């Protein structure tokens, strides 16, 4: 060929062969991910080269963990990664719709049709589908019940049903706490701490904070009832001078004086803390907890323990904000002019030892604008799975709140959009109508696979559902327990409008760009 | 081997002479195809994909990887011609190789190499004399178009050939710009002070001659202006950075209250220097050293243009051209530190100009002297490098034409006339030196032969016509105007090259002959070769 | 891919994972074209190399260097490639926090990892367990490594490097003449199994130089004895030497003999010190960055944003 | 033994003659055939695989040729001229390759027929000069104040690219960006769309929400969460200096013998930071942006003044923030002046896009810098959108500099080819044949357009070559979407005269370069 005469070690796939490559890879991905879709899907186990185990049903995780070296698979994995980074859910469905668009386009390109016409039909169908989506979207006041149904629709796909019923309340309560009226939800204000000791259904929402470390001085209390929290970012350990000072003495007595003096700088900050503590709690009734983003040497730990202060050091840069929003103080980088108004309050602070590590709970805050999800479970992979599930659920509830609209689920919107595309087809000029048909049969992959996963006949279920939607018009989807049509909005099966829109847009775009590929080429050597 | 026991190989006699001639011939055949308006360029690939296109014989023989000493000699010959003249680097190699060939033919006939060398030396002397006495034209009689014609002749065979009609103007202008007179009032044209920059993009016809200077540098900060009109220029040979105490100086604090002030001087010292400069009116500050961000901010706030890491030679040229004084230090003969406005230079404009996604500095209309820059514009870096080499050849040629005001005709005219004259002159000198001088004469014909061969024309017929014309000129005193006849390679016909405008500096041919003769003599003296095995 | 910047108290020796040689040896590594393709480099050419004795003095310098070892000598973008930097053994935490703040905040690197130079040296030799004796120009280090990680508790640090070595030789003053003594140090300086039989025909012993702490063989022996008694076999039998200092005398067998003497008469000690690839640390870094366990060890950008200097310090205080 | 007594090094291979000529020409026309199908509006994408595991899905001639690797020096030269075209005008990077390939192809004819390469070259130079004359003759001016005319000019440049589906959107972006980057200082106009028009690709979202900001955007958050994240009239200060306490450049070694000296020194460090922060607060800013670090004590002092800080920004981002908010970067807060403070920004926001915090300095008035925020499905799609937008912006710039237009659809190629053929009838020497061959070699652009449209080259080219023999038909060309001849005045495909001039010059000069070449040599070390 052309490239192989100049770079002999070049790999090239031309026109039809290139199409053959790309579509084949897409269909391969679909075959892997088809089983991930829905609550009746199957969990895959993924073993790293080190031997670490992952139990997952998540499309993005599955992609990045499968062992694949294909360029089309790389493209589709990146599209799914963007879907996950922006919406948190929709990756499996993204891959499925991409694969099905490519397959339905191969249906007509094998018949000698040019991919350009299919892509024109794709663009027309995208427009009409986005219109029908905005029309059918359900604008709803996001109440705890609506958000609970949303989070259920996500967690029931990602985890077991009882654990999903737990994570639902956990996630919805978590978001409804860190949420400020008409102010985008900062999910950073939900810490996510995992503990590896108890059952997975013990995963809870602490209306406060859980630090993965505790006090390093033993004489420090392990439980504090009415606590003043001092969130600081001030070094309380020995800091050497920037200018390489060095000490010079002529006598052991002078050496002793210099040893006592070299710590005066940090002794002064410890003294400031101790004076604040004494001035704010003159008795032993209340407690005082210092949480430092920086270090605290053993001398400072002793000095603070002697006065009855619980000092934790080298906390996380995000815990500064989480503590100032949960407890309610001010985070400090200096103790120059500190006042009791710089302190937060916690109605309980205590310590929990788990094997070799320590955790510190800060609870009974007044109205914490930051909370934590304590992911308890008996196994590392259980914890990872629950983390992925709660990420999905948090993104789902956040998106349902941000986008006050919510879309019916169980493939209902896909069925209805397919019918609408099929009714719209004649209005398209030329043979791009065939691309529209392909788009419809691509949209129809969501209910089909759901049936495929619940153990039903794709064709029979899909005809039943489309018939029910044409006779009634009720947005209906798959009942995974009977295989019959069901009204998703009535049974509480909700999807995110943002997710469906992102699916349509990104899937159409990547499928168009793949269909217009006519040469794959590796010639960089 | 055998009796000697030397740890090496030994070639002796006709064997080593044949080897030397083969080596020289090899080198000459490498470059023969790049001679004259019909010569063609060469690619050279450097075992890594680095490509070099060129017609310059010196360049070609520099890039080659030669092992034979008799071929290294010709490479060094081309290098020497390129250093001392700037043109003739291919003709000199061809002529040296042909002298070697014919001289080895004579040595095979058992003419002693001493006799061949004597004859070659005599023929060189007499050819130089005959050129200097009969074949020179004074450029004064011709005016300025003589320089343009010499430039076009030098640029023919290069990638700026057909466009010579215009490139020669630039070349001539450039040398005239860099003209400067020294003690004895002799005019000197110091090329290599013309700056030549390369920038792929617009066609060759868009190459630019800047009356002034062009710097492959840019301003140091994006907040600085990028055009200044009444440019007052300060050329500094020191860096403007936070002051660091030298090696034998230490700061040792024993009272912390002094530390702050010491740190402050580390920067305030430099600040004061810059303020002094800016106090004189300097709007443009070029420095061979660096400029910290702290200093660049002072230049930004003053509305000045600072440039760092300028090259010493570029700085020397900008200083000489604008009237500035390169200062290595702000230090006077009064033990203080100041900067006088007399140390400044001037220029009617300084701009940061865009050239194909790459900016440079243009200093335009400098006073106290005129300077010259040339921005070559082609399709890619290979073409631009070939244009730079071609332009260097043309500039050197124009410089030689202006220093010595004598030119000779081209197109093999000089070689044909010398062949005739020397084949007639050999009859007087000995009996074997006669053969050597006749062979020198015949060897000189390799230039028109090669020109015609490259033109894809009948070399034999053309060179015979040439020799007929030149014999008519040398035996008929009424026809000396035939001396100016040489080859027309676009039609395959002799032509009055003095009227056609094919001129070459006399020094070109003279030095070609002298160097070729010495190289041939050097190689022709070797009758043995001991190639030792490597020490390892 | 993954950029593998090997500081190694040498030059930058930067490049990509998979390359058998670095592509960006900046310190002590065109013109007449148009643009700023020489001036920008001409600035760095005369800039002092920040790392001295295996420790970063000037951080602004180092940052400017890295920036010029990304945009100029690699012509790439760090915002999409993970970076593997290298640090000297027992490198202060503060330097780690500084370089991690530079990479994640300035260069906005998606993920990065800091590896010990001795561990990467051992990697380039193909092994994952052993005790590395790294003696360069300013420092000497014994790094016990088990399962591929430098045990942070058995790192014995003594100081007898090229400088300290050439010192006594100078004794046997001016820069040029002590560099004649150092030229002899650079050239053959065969290690003596026994100085008795070596001086007859004419670091191991502190008294020789004038120190009073320990020999390098004692150092290795005690670094092996402060580890697990089961991995003791591997430490004793996989001692890998590195450093031009230790290479110049070519010390293998004198060490081997006196270490065997110190050790019980059980473990057989074999020292592999013939490589001298002159890029061992770089190749070890490339191997690590090529592996997938490097993705495992990634300090990610999100991790950095969430934890700061704590993520750089890997918690466990 | 008797080691080889060579003259040149072993591995030095030297080719010569018509084989070298034919080899160079075949390599060139192969480079051409690689991207021949990537020309016009009906082109198809190519997915190239980088050595770094990356992927590049594109239609851009220079992208494709830059991603492939070759060893033949002629192919090297063709890739280099594609790079030249991309750097100079930023469009036509594949038209140039095709034209150069066709010129070399037609010169092969004359070279096989005993003509000398210099003759062909002189003819090529004549033809190039006459092309220049004809283009400058048929060009028309443009009123750059007509935003719709400019949007049509930019559409005629992106119609051949993937963003064509959001063509109008992208057109506005490019136009807006360029109109903001136009800057004049001291009588020097500057459209520097490489340092001051930045493209930030954030995967996710939808492309239709991508926008050009009246300001800049960086990936940054406040240094301390007590700092504001939303400021509606920010006074902004820019710094090149560290707000930390760093060492001195000299050996500033200290020597302590008294007790109070250590504490006094550490308090001196704190006082230095205090004095820097006070020198800054005296200008009363709302936002402080540094290229270097900011110590936590400095953060405390700035926050006390209710100032928001962003710690470690790039010098390029700092320069764009300068141009956008109207500030002046300083390096010594003692040298800070009101003229160096940044007024002009209308809003500073720090918002969460996905899981990242992005700093916007938007709502600026008269910002001489901008950030194009691209949103889309993936990094590959957005890299392609960025390249297409580069094409659009480079075209807008070429227009604003030289407002002359020429017709597209191959109309210009046929008009100029016809003019050259008509001028050739006065030529009586032997160069008329290569000259007319270059005229027939310009025809390849419409040929390629027709081929990529899927129409009949013979018929359409015949009708078009005939149309261009009439009087007022120099604007007639072909559609790349239907395969019919049209008037460009009726279609609207008009390219910048500068683009096509540079295209023709690069093509002809590349042909001259490869024709002069003979006698390849190889092997010798560097
Ligand atoms: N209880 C349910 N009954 C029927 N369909 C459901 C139910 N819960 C979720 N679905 C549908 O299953 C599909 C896939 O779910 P999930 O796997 O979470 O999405 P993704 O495939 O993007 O990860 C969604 O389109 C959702 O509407
Ligand atoms: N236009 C011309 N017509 C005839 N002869 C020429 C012309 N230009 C150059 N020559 C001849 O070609 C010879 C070599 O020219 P050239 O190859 O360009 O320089 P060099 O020998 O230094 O490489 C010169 O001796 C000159 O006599
Ligand atoms: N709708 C159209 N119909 C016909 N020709 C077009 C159309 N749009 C652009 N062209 C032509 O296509 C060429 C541009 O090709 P393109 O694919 O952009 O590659 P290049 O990088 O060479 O511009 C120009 O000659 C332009 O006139
Ligand atoms: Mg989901
Ligand atoms: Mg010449
Ligand atoms: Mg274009």
């Amino acid at each position: 060929a052309a490239v192989k005469t100049l770079n002999p070690k070049a790999e090239v796939a031309r026109a039809q062969a290139a199409l053959a490559v790309n579509i084949s890879a897409a269909r391969g991905l679909q075959d892997v991910l088809r089983t991930n879709l829905g609550p009746k899907g199957t969990m895959k186990m993924l073993v790293s080269g080190a031997g670490d185990i992952k139990l997952t049903k998540d499309g993005n995780v599955l992609l990045h963990e499968m062992q694949i070296q294909h360029p089309t698979a790389s493209l589709i994995a990146k599209v799914a990664t963007a879907q996950d980074d922006i919406t948190g859910d929709g990756t499996t469905s993204n891959v499925l719709i991409i694969g099905e668009l490519l397959k339905q386009a191969d249906l007509y390109i094998s018949e000698g049709l040019h991919p350009r016409i299919i892509t024109e039909g794709f663009e027309a169908a995208k427009e009409k589908a986005l219109q029908f989506l905005e029309e059918v979207k359900v604008s709803r006041e996001m109440d705890r019940e609506t958000l609970i149904d949303v989070a259920r629709t996500s967690l029931r796909t990602k985890v077991h049903a009882e654990l999903a019923d737990v994570l639902t309340e956990a996630v919805v309560d978590s978001i409804l706490a860190i949420k400020k009226q008409d102010e985008p939800i900062d999910l950073f204000m939900i810490e996510i701490m995992e503990m590896k000791h108890k059952s997975e259904t013990d995963t809870s929402l602490i209306r406060g904070l859980v630090l993965d470390h505790g006090a390093r001085h033993p004489d420090m209390k392990k439980r504090v009832e009415d606590a003043y929290i001092l969130t600081c970012n001030v070094s309380l350990e020995y800091e050497k001078t920037e200018v390489n000072s060095g000490f010079f003495y002529k006598s052991a007595e002078e050496r002793e004086k210099l040893v006592k003096a070299e710590r005066k700088f940090i002794e002064d900050r410890v003294k400031k803390i101790i004076e604040l503590k004494r001035k704010v709690c003159g008795d032993s009734d209340k407690g005082f907890v210092v949480i430092n983003q920086k270090g605290i040497d053993p001398f400072s730990l002793d000095a603070l323990s002697k006065e009855g202060i619980v000092a934790l050091r080298r906390a996380k840069r995000r815990n500064m904000e989480r503590l100032t929003l949960a407890c309610g103080g001010v985070a400090l980088n200096s103790f120059d002019d500190l006042s009791p108004d710089c302190l937060g309050h916690a109605g309980l602070v205590y310590e929990y030892t788990l094997g070799e590590e320590k955790f510190t709970f800060i609870e009974k805050c007044n109205n914490p604008r930051s909370v934590t999800l304590l992911i308890k479970g008996p196994n590392k992979h259980t914890l990872t799975q629950i983390k992925d599930a709660v990420r999905d659920g948090l993104r789902a509830v956040k998106n349902a709140i941000d986008d006050g609209c919510v879309v019916p689920g169980a493939g209902a919107v896909e069925v209805a959009m397919a019918e609408a595309l099929i009714k719209h087809k004649p209005s398209v000029k030329g043979r791009a109508q065939l691309g529209v048909q392909a788009f419809a049969d691509a949209l129809l992959i969501i209910p089909k696979v759901l049936a495929q996963n619940s153990g039903f006949d794709l064709q029979e279920t899909l005809v039943k559902i489309q018939a029910e939607h044409s006779e009634s018009g009720q947005l209906v989807g798959v009942d995974l327990n009977t295989g019959e049509p069901m009204v998703a909005a009535e049974v509480g099966v909700w999807d995110n409008y943002c997710v469906k829109k992102q699916l349509l847009h990104s899937c159409t775009v990547i499928a168009t760009n793949i269909l217009l590929v006519d040469e794959i080429m590796r010639a960089g050597m | 081997e055998g009796p000697l026991s030397v740890f090496g190989d030994r070639s002796t006699g006709e064997t080593i002479r044949s080897q030397n001639v083969m080596a020289a011939a090899s080198i000459a055949n490498i470059v023969k195809s790049s001679l004259g308006p019909v010569g063609l360029d060469k690619m050279l690939v450097d075992d890594i994909g680095d490509v070099t296109i060129t017609n310059d014989g010196a360049t070609i023989l520099k890039l080659l990887e030669v092992e034979h000493p008799a071929a290294k000699v010709l490479c060094e010959l081309a290098d020497l011609q390129d250093k001392e003249v700037g043109d003739g680097t291919t003709s000199v190699v061809i002529i040296a190789a042909e002298l070697l060939k014919n001289a080895d033919e004579l040595v095979k006939q058992k003419i002693h190499p001493t006799s061949v060398i004597s004859g070659y030396r005599l023929a060189c002397k007499e050819a130089v004399r005959y050129i200097n006495e009969n074949l020179i034209v004074n450029t004064d009689e011709l005016g300025r178009d003589c320089l343009i014609n010499a430039a076009k002749t030098s640029m023919s065979s290069k990638i700026i050939g057909i466009n010579g009609d215009f490139f020669a103007n630039m070349v001539v202008d450039a040398v005239l710009a860099i003209k400067y007179t020294d003690i004895r009032g002799q005019p000197r044209y110091p090329v290599n002070s013309v700056n030549i920059l390369k920038a792929h993009g617009r066609s060759q016809m868009e190459s630019m001659l800047i009356s002034g200077y062009a710097l492959n540098c840019v301003v140091g900060s994006q907040g600085m202006p990028k055009r200044i009109v009444n440019a007052k220029i300060a050329c500094l040979d020191f860096s403007l950075q936070k002051t660091k105490m030298k090696l034998g100086v230490q700061v040792v604090i024993t009272d912390p209250e002094k530390l702050d002030q010491i740190r402050q001087r580390e920067s305030d010292i430099t600040k004061e220097r810059i303020q002094k400069i800016l106090a004189t009116g300097a709007n443009v500050i070029l420095t061979t050293g660096g400029i910290d961000d702290m200093c660049l901010k002072y230049f930004v706030e003053a509305g000045a243009m600072a440039v760092r890491r300028v090259l010493k030679r570029d700085l020397k040229r900008i200083a000489k051209a604008s009237g500035a004084t390169i200062l290595s230090t702000l230090a006077n003969l009064e033990g203080e530190e100041t900067f006088e406005a007399a140390m400044l230079g001037q220029a009617e404009e300084v701009v940061q100009e865009r050239i194909c996604d790459d900016e440079l500095i243009l200093i335009k209309n400098t006073k106290a002297r005129t300077s010259a820059s040339i921005i070559l514009r082609g399709a890619n870096d290979f073409m631009c490098d070939e244009m730079e080499r071609s332009l260097h050849d043309a500039l050197c040629v124009v410089k030689r034409v202006l220093e010595s005001k004598s030119v000779v005709p081209g197109g093999g005219a000089v070689e044909a006339a010398l062949s005739i004259y020397l084949e007639n002159y050999a009859t007087s000198m000995g009996s074997r030196e006669q053969l050597a001088i006749a062979e020198f004469a015949r060897s000189l014909l390799v230039i028109p032969n090669t020109l015609a061969v490259n033109a894809a024309q009948d070399s034999t017929d053309l060179v015979a016509k040439l020799r007929a014309f030149h014999n008519e000129a040398q035996v008929n005193p009424e026809r000396k105007n035939l001396k100016w006849i040489g080859l027309d390679l676009s039609n395959g016909k002799p032509r009055d090259n003095k009227q056609a405008g094919v001129f070459e500096p006399t020094i070109v041919k003279v030095k070609s002959l002298k160097f070729a003769t010495e190289a041939a003599i050097t190689i022709l003296r070797i009758d043995d070769l001991i190639k030792l095995h490597p020490e390892s | 891919a993954a950029l593998v910047i090997d500081n190694g108290s040498g030059m930058c020796k930067a490049g990509f994972a998979g390359d058998d040689a670095p592509r960006a040896v900046f310190p002590s590594i065109k013109d007449s074209y148009v643009g700023d393709e020489a001036q920008s480099k001409r600035g760095i050419l005369t800039l002092k190399y920040p790392i001295e004795h295996g420790i970063v003095t000037n951080w602004d310098d180092m940052e400017k260097i890295w920036h010029h070892t990304f945009y100029n000598e690699l012509r790439v973008a760090p915002e999409e490639h993970p970076v593997l930097l290298t640090e000297a053994p027992l490198n202060p935490k503060a330097n780690r926090e500084k370089m991690t703040q530079i990479m994640f905040e300035t260069f906005n690197t998606p993920a990065m990892y800091v590896a010990i130079q001795a561990v990467l040296s051992l990697y380039a030799s193909g092994r994952t367990t052993g005790i590395v004796m790294d003696s360069g120009d300013g420092v000497t280090h014994t790094v016990p490594i088990y399962e591929g990680y430098a045990l942070p508790h058995a790192i014995l640090r003594l100081d007898l490097a090229g400088r300290d070595l050439t010192d006594y030789l100078m004794k046997i003053t001016t820069t040029a003449e002590r560099e004649i003594v150092r030229d002899i140090k650079e050239k053959l300086c065969y290690v003596a199994l026994d100085f008795e039989q070596e001086m007859a025909t004419a670091l191991f012993q502190p008294s020789f130089l004038g120190m009073e702490s320990c020999g390098i063989h004692e150092t290795t022996f005690n670094s092996i004895m402060k580890c697990d008694v089961d991995i003791r076999k591997d430490l004793y039998a996989n001692t890998v030497l590195s450093g031009g200092t230790t290479m110049y005398p070519g010390i293998a067998d004198r060490m081997q003999k006196e270490i065997t003497a110190l050790a019980p008469s059980t473990m057989k000690i074999k020292i592999i010190a013939p490589p001298e690839r002159k890029y061992s640390v770089w190749i070890g870094g490339s191997i690590l960055a090529s592996l997938s366990t490097f993705q495992q060890m990634w300090i990610s950008k999100q991790e950095y944003d969430e934890s700061g200097p704590s993520i750089v310090h890997r918690k466990c205080f | 033994g008797h080691r080889p007594v060579l003259v040149l090094s072993q591995n030095t291979k030297r080719e010569s003659g018509r084989k070298v000529q034919s080899g160079n020409i075949n390599a060139a026309k192969t480079i051409a055939d690689i991207i021949r199908t990537c020309l016009g509006p009906k082109s198809m994408m190519k997915m190239l695989l980088d050595p770094m595991g990356g992927i590049v899905m594109t239609n851009d001639g220079n992208a494709i040729l830059r991603e492939i690797q070759v060893q033949h020096p002629a192919a090297k030269s063709m890739i280099e001229i594609s790079r030249t075209q991309d750097e100079e005008v930023g469009d036509g990077t594949t038209s140039v390759i095709i034209l150069a390939g066709e010129m070399l192809s037609v010169a092969e004819h004359f070279l096989e027929q005993q003509m000398h390469p210099t003759v062909v070259i002189s003819a090529y130079r004549k033809a190039l000069d006459d092309m220049i004359s004809t283009l400058k003759k048929i060009s028309i001016p443009v009123d750059i104040s007509d935003s719709d005319m400019m949007l049509n000019i930019i559409n005629s440049s992106i119609t051949t690219k993937a963003i064509s589906r959001w063509s109008s959107l992208a057109c506005n972006i490019a136009l807006d960006a360029v109109k903001m980057v136009q800057f004049e200082e001291n009588g020097r106009k500057e459209i520097d769309i490489k340092k001051y028009a930045r493209v930030e690709k954030i995967p996710g979202g939808i492309i239709e929400d991508s926008c050009v900001l009246r300001g800049v955007m960086i990936n940054k958050d406040v240094t301390h969460p007590r700092m504001r994240r939303y400021i509606k009239n920010p006074r902004i200060v820019l710094l090149d200096s560290s707000l930390e306490y760093k060492k001195g450049e000299s050996q500033t070694d200290i020597e302590i013998t008294r007790e109070e000296d250590f504490t006094r020194i550490l308090q001196m460090e704190e006082e230095y930071i205090q004095q820097l922060c006070e020198d800054i607060i005296q200008l009363k800013p709302d936002v402080v942006i540094t290229e270097k670090g900011i110590s936590d004590l400095a953060q405390h002092y700035l926050m006390r003044a209710n100032i928001t800080a962003i710690r470690r920004v790039r010098k390029t981002d700092n320069n764009r923030i300068a141009r956008a908010c109207g500030a002046r970067i300083v390096s010594r807060p003692e040298e800070l002046r009101e003229d160096d403070v940044g007024t002009g920004a209308g809003l500073l926001e720090i918002k969460k896009i996905g899981d990242e915090y992005f700093t916007f300095i938007t709502d600026c008035k008269d910002p001489k810098a901008c950030t194009i925020l691209l949103r889309g499905a993936s990094k590959e799609i957005l890299s392609e959108v960025e390249r297409n937008l580069q094409d659009a912006m480079q075209v807008c710039r070429n227009v604003l500099l030289d407002p002359q237009l020429v017709p597209g659809g191959g109309a210009s190629e046929m008009a100029v080819a016809h003019a050259l053929t008509e001028k050739s009838k006065a030529m009586t020497g032997v160069e008329q044949w290569p000259y007319r061959a270059v005229a027939q070699a310009l025809e390849v652009i419409p040929r390629t357009l027709i081929q990529n449209c899927g129409a009949s080259t013979i018929r359409l080219l015949t009708s078009l070559r005939a149309k261009h023999t009439q009087e007022n038909c120099e604007t007639w060309g072909v559609n790349g979407e239907t395969g019919t001849l049209v008037d460009m005045k009726e279609l609207g495909i008009w390219e910048p005269l500068a683009v096509k001039l540079q295209t023709y010059k690069t093509a002809v000069e590349t042909a001259v370069l490869l024709l002069r070449i003979d006698d390849i040599v190889s092997g010798h070390k560097k």
